[PDB]
């Protein structure tokens, strides 16, 4: 079990760490979060009480440095640092565990919900979609743009999330206009998957970590990125069956997750509408569909 | 965006455009079957392309092969429109492409869009105009030709005849407008009102018959009065 380390807390804020979240004072005797499962990326997230605006937060996996976050009073956020020299960065964990400054991981035993939300999404492909390659953990927040909405400003600041559009040369093979707008299967498969993503695993990661930005930060443009993507699996008729179910298990718990009062929000009515009762794959989403109508059913 | 009575004057301003109406693409009759069952059977069809400030019309005749052991042909008539008129324009001189494309049903965008994504900068455009193009085929001499083909064909046509000598752009699609209008109210009374005049004739090079300046009044007077007396009928006014 690892250990995210906090020098201070000097500004009121609400921590979250995945989807558990709590509140620490202003100059609050707060020195970090323990028992950090091994084995899957996290997210460290930061919606500060004085100032809403801007929720944001650090992607990062224990297993690729040792990670702590200092208060910058100049650019007035929260920074996630590393340290390399490890004795020394035993040494201040050790006092603060032992001092009991430190909150613990709430993890029940029997819960996977974690995993279930993370299980395809890997600290490298994050490191492509958020580029900083001068640090081993990945920044996030509540405005960067992706690729894809600064083409309808800043670069360095963006989510270079695939480029996915039902209207575009990509998708559409001349000649085959009218089958490949209303089946999807070539873009998803040779396009996608095949091309640009190489498997299945990739893909879901990616969407995996759309929908997590959506959800904790708010992002407005990884919301767009998620709908996308389901969007091009349900529109396609020619889909292994592996992914299918896969699929469904996603999106089962994304929904089972997702903030009851932020449904109106997060989730796109003509998407999922058409996802779950028009498309080609209305019929392969069992569990998400049974979620959705027992949870959502105004949006349908 | 959406073309409507507010930029009415751009349809005759000098940036090529070309109105595209998809109704009388896929034309059928419904018929009993000897078990009681119904059935249809296509009949041949066009696309009616436009420019209306020319009158140029591209009509390309849709034969009733095309159809054969296809399926969901109300979809397939609006993906063959937008094949035809995307292989009209590359057919087009670069210098004789239209930098506008209006189709007169909503259904059309995205067929088009699609089809044309290789012109990205070739506008593609609903209308929020009424227009009776649908009616183009009461025109006896399209009408003809249609029903006549043999295989696909475009037959090209100016539609206002020489009026563009004599009358503006503007004028001309209006008159045509009402007359369409007209003969899509009510057919017989309309080619009743152009031809009951037997000393006035169409020229075997045009469409419409040869009426003088104050003939081409009255004759809109007529249309008008059909228009509004239909529309009494109709209501009980
Ligand atoms: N359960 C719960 C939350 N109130 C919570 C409290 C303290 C630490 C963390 Cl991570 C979460
Ligand atoms: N001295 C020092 C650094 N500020 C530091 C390193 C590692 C963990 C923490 Cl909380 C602080």
């Amino acid at each position: 079990m690892n250990t995210v380390p906090f020098t201070s807390a000097p500004i009121e804020v609400t921590i979250g760490i995945d989807q558990y979240s709590f509140n620490v004072k202003e100059n609050q005797p707060f020195h970090g979060i323990k028992d950090i499962p091994i084995g899957h990326v996290h997210v460290i997230h930061f919606q500060h009480a004085d100032n809403s605006s801007m929720r944001y937060g650090y992607w990062f996996d224990c297993r690729m440095g040792n990670f702590y976050i200092q208060y910058d009073p100049k650019d007035g956020l929260y920074k996630m640092m590393e340290e390399r020299d490890g004795a020394k960065f035993e040494n201040i964990v050790h006092n603060f565990k032992e001092r009991q400054m430190m909150v613990s991981y709430p993890k029940i035993d029997e819960d996977d919900t974690w995993y279930n939300l993370t299980e395809f999404v890997q600290m490298d492909k994050i490191r492509k979609i958020v580029r900083k390659d001068e640090n081993q953990f990945s920044y996030v927040d509540s405005s960067m743009t992706t690729v894809q909405e600064n083409e309808l400003s800043d670069p360095a600041h963006s989510l270079n999330y695939t480029v996915i559009n039902f209207k575009s040369r990509e998708a559409i093979r001349p000649g085959h206009e009218m089958e490949d707008f209303l089946d999807k299967s070539y873009y998803l498969n040779t396009v996608m998957l095949q091309g640009i993503f190489k498997n299945s695993s990739n893909y879901f990661g990616e969407l995996q970590f759309a929908f997590l930005n959506a959800m904790f930060f708010g992002n407005y443009g990884s919301s767009l990125q998620w709908h996308a993507m389901i969007e091009l699996i349900c529109s396609s008729a020619t889909v292994p069956k592996h992914m299918l179910d896969k699929l469904d298990e996603i999106l089962y718990y994304q929904i089972k997750t997702l903030p009851e009062q932020y449904s109106d929000i997060l989730l796109n009515e003509r998407v999922w509408n058409i996802c779950l009762y028009s498309s080609f794959q209305k019929n392969s989403l069992h569990n998400t569909e049974k979620i959705m109508e027992n949870k959502y059913p105004e949006l349908l | 965006g959406a073309m409507n009575s507010s930029n009415y004057a751009e349809l005759f301003n000098n940036d090529i455009k070309l109105f595209v109406d998809d109704t009388n693409v896929y034309r059928v009759t419904v018929h009993k079957t000897f078990e009681g069952n119904v059935a249809t059977k296509a009949i041949n069809g066009c696309i009616f392309t436009l420019n209306p400030k020319t009158g140029h019309l591209f009509l390309k005749i849709i034969h009733t092969s095309v159809w054969a052991g296809q399926k969901r042909l109300s979809q397939l008539a609006k993906w063959k429109t937008a094949e035809e008129v995307s292989a009209l324009v590359r057919s087009l001189p670069k210098e004789e492409q239209p930098k506008q494309i209006i189709v007169t049903r909503k259904a059309m965008l995205d067929p088009l869009e699609v089809h044309m994504l290789d012109f990205p900068n070739i506008a593609i455009r609903p209308t929020e105009l009424r227009l009776p193009f649908s009616a183009a085929m009461s025109i006896d001499k399209l009408s003809d030709v249609v029903m006549k083909a043999t295989e696909p064909q475009m037959v090209l046509f100016n539609i206002y005849d020489d009026w563009l000598d004599r009358i503006s752009s503007y004028t001309a699609f209006s008159r045509l407008t009402l007359l369409l209008r007209a003969l899509k109210t009510n057919e017989e009374s309309a080619k009743m009102i152009l031809l009951s005049d037997p000393t006035i004739t169409i020229k075997s090079y045009h469409l419409w018959p040869s009426f003088t300046d104050e003939q081409w009044i009255t004759i809109e007077s007529q249309m008008r009065d059909l228009i509004l007396t239909e529309y009494g009928r109709k209501y009980n006014v």
